[PDB]
């Protein structure tokens, strides 16, 4: 058995004091004129470079003074530290480096932590700088991380800077690869040609390749002029194998225009009784509804939101203790083709079916049961989805419950019983607007357009609300058969402004259906009923939010008619 | 040119009557908000209000600072 509270405490901090003080060492490393005096002990137990550096019979074995170089000082001097103390306490500027220092020196644990960080990390940007840090030296982790999140984002910005400067390997594996997230097959064949276009007559094979991998139903379209003009002079094979990449390759639709238009649910009506409450999902236009996996497996009563590039995020949430519901601050985030759930960094309070709402990339969450006992019992906290932090701003003015938030216009509105305040991020300021003259709770809004659509609440209440007009209007009552409660929710379908309500009686089932309405006409068409031969009953207290999804990734949920 | 100077002062009245309770402008942020206002009144004559707004900065009450746009007094 190892000791942890006796010898191991008491020697590791006695070899750190004998390293401060410069007593019985034997081995100096120099770099770059810079005196490193050490130990060969911790650097053989530490480095699986240093053990062969001093255990194989060679003329630096015995050697007082070695002169190790390509080790940059200060990622050596942490190092060392590290050997000595055990602990790492990593920035995120100096990562890439000392990381390269630790895979030079062979340290297996530090270079596992900067492994987990660097995968902790891939947020907006240095997903295809680091994508080549790795490519560079092979971490199959960061590798496959890199390469999904590069899949997931340049495919939106296919733009970035350092994408121009990468391995022809690395840039085969990522076009050819079949997780291009780009509805559309134009987009991935202009950015191959940028990146042919600033780095041209050194990669014209490269170029060859890259045109063979964009394959024939994007490369029919310009390419064959552009490289004409491009082209340089006294070619003539170069245009017989390239005229060859038209009929043969198995030109096969790809994966990125399946992002059709659905609506995501959360806590439905578990099949099983072992289960508690599920995920599923709605097609529109499909006609299907497919399931989702539950991020905690066991945490309920959370929050969902979805940013305009189609994101699915789950903040707070209550868990059962499992003694022989506590509430926990934690986040996830859903992947669109892996069908899991990838954490990231906790709240800072413990929530309770928080309001999380997306602007200026930002995701802002507003009340929720954060504390209470607090001087102001009324406060929001936001998250930076750059920065990966949460980073406090100007609190509530007045505490409210069971309330609903949207954004209009780049502009955060809160709604609750009567009252409406516009805060603006920019400014952190709380903008007093207009106040309703019905008092109505346990109700949520919907963002369509300029206009807030404050449906429902306690029932059928149409309180139209406009930026612009900065006024509370009605306009109709949703036809809803009499004796019933109607589940009202209101969110965006198509650029079309749609409900989804379900009604209950007594002594009846529950009857799932969608109308079409419209603005000038102030009537809910019918526009789609929901079999139950599909979909079966929800419950209370699922909520619904509109997302594009994937129908290979996910599964269909299995429920008899 | 009474009603040029009657558009004139109403421009103002909404500005100081509307601003007192909203937002603030770095560029040309408030002045589509208060077009949006007039636009059933008349023509917003974007010259007109322009030359007007940075009338305002001789004195107090919002005077709408040019160098210090990033903030704007919310004071009376």
């Amino acid at each position: 058995r190892q000791i942890n509270t006796e010898y191991a405490v008491s020697l590791l901090e006695q070899l750190k004091l004998f390293y401060e003080q410069q007593l019985f060492t034997d081995i100096v490393l120099i770099v770059e004129g810079t005196e490193f005096p050490c130990h060969k002990m911790v650097l053989a137990t530490c480095s699986s470079y240093f053990r062969a550096m001093f255990m194989s019979g060679l003329s630096e074995s015995k050697q007082t003074h070695v002169h190790l170089r390509n080790v940059d000082a200060a990622t050596l001097q942490i190092i060392i530290t590290y050997a000595y103390t055990g602990n790492l306490a990593m920035n995120d500027s100096t990562v890439e480096q000392l990381y390269e220092t630790a895979c030079f020196l062979q340290v297996e644990d530090v270079l596992q932590r900067c492994r987990e960080y660097l995968i902790k990390k891939i947020n907006a940007e240095n997903c295809v700088r680091l994508l080549s840090f790795a490519d560079l030296f092979s971490c199959e982790e960061l590798k496959q991380s890199a390469k999904r999140m590069v899949e997931h984002k340049f495919t939106a910005v296919y733009h970035q800077d350092a994408f121009m400067q990468l391995s022809h390997d690395l840039l085969i594996d990522i076009l050819s690869s079949d997780n291009l997230n780009v509805e559309k097959e134009e987009t991935v064949r202009e950015a191959a040609m940028l990146w042919l276009e600033y780095n041209t007559e050194s990669r014209s094979q490269y170029l060859s390749s890259v045109l063979s991998q964009i394959r024939i139903d994007a490369l029919s379209e310009v390419t064959q002029r552009a490289w004409f003009q491009g082209l340089p002079p006294n070619d003539k094979s170069v245009v017989v194998q390239g005229l060859y990449k038209s009929m043969p390759k198995f030109f096969k639709p790809r994966l990125g225009m399946t992002k059709e238009e659905m609506m995501i649910f959360i806590e439905a009506s578990s099949e099983n009784p072992c289960s508690l409450y599920s995920s599923v999902c709605y097609s529109p236009q499909a006609e299907k509804v497919y399931k989702l996996c539950s991020p905690p497996a066991d945490l309920h009563k959370v929050g969902t939101v979805v940013t305009p590039d189609n994101d699915i995020y789950i903040a707070g949430g209550q868990v059962p203790l499992k003694n022989t519901f506590r509430t926990v601050n934690c986040f996830y985030w859903f992947d669109a083709q892996q069908n899991t759930w990838f954490p990231k960094t906790p709240m800072l309070f413990v929530r309770i079916k928080p309001s999380l709402v997306c602007c200026e990339g930002y995701i802002y969450a507003i009340g929720g049961d954060s504390v209470g006992g607090e001087l102001n019992r009324r406060t929001v906290e936001r998250y930076d989805t750059e920065k990966d932090e949460w980073t406090m701003v100007s609190p509530l003015p007045c505490a409210w419950q069971w309330s609903a938030a949207v954004v209009v216009h780049d502009c955060i509105y809160v709604m609750t019983l009567n009252l409406m305040y516009c805060y603006f991020p920019r400014s952190d300021s709380w903008v007093e607007m207009a106040m309703r003259q019905t008092s109505r709770s346990f109700a949520s809004a919907a963002a369509f357009g300029d206009k807030i659509f404050y449906i429902g609440g306690l029932s059928v209440t149409v309180e139209i609300y406009d930026v612009n007009k900065n006024e509370w209007k009605m306009a109709a009552n949703i036809p809803a058969k009499r004796y019933s409660d109607p589940c009202v929710r209101a969110v965006v379908i198509s650029n079309s402004l749609c409900v989804f309500m379900r009604e209950t009686h007594l002594n009846e089932r529950a009857k799932y259906v969608t109308y079409q309405y419209d603005l000038e006409l102030d009537r809910w068409s019918l526009r789609q009923h929901i079999s139950e031969r599909v979909l079966w009953d929800l419950g209370r207290d699922f909520r619904c939010t509109v997302g594009k999804l994937y129908p290979s990734c996910l599964e269909e949920s299995p429920w008899k008619p | 040119q009474k009603v040029d100077d009657d558009r004139k002062h109403e421009i103002e009245a909404a500005i100081v009557r509307i601003m007192k309770s909203r937002k603030k402008m770095q560029h040309n942020v408030l002045v589509a908000e208060v077009t949006q206002q007039l636009k059933a009144r008349f023509l917003p004559s974007p010259v007109v209000i322009k030359k007007r707004i940075e009338g305002l900065i001789e004195r107090e009450y919002l005077a709408r600072t040019p160098e210090d746009r990033k903030v704007y007094t919310y004071v009376a």
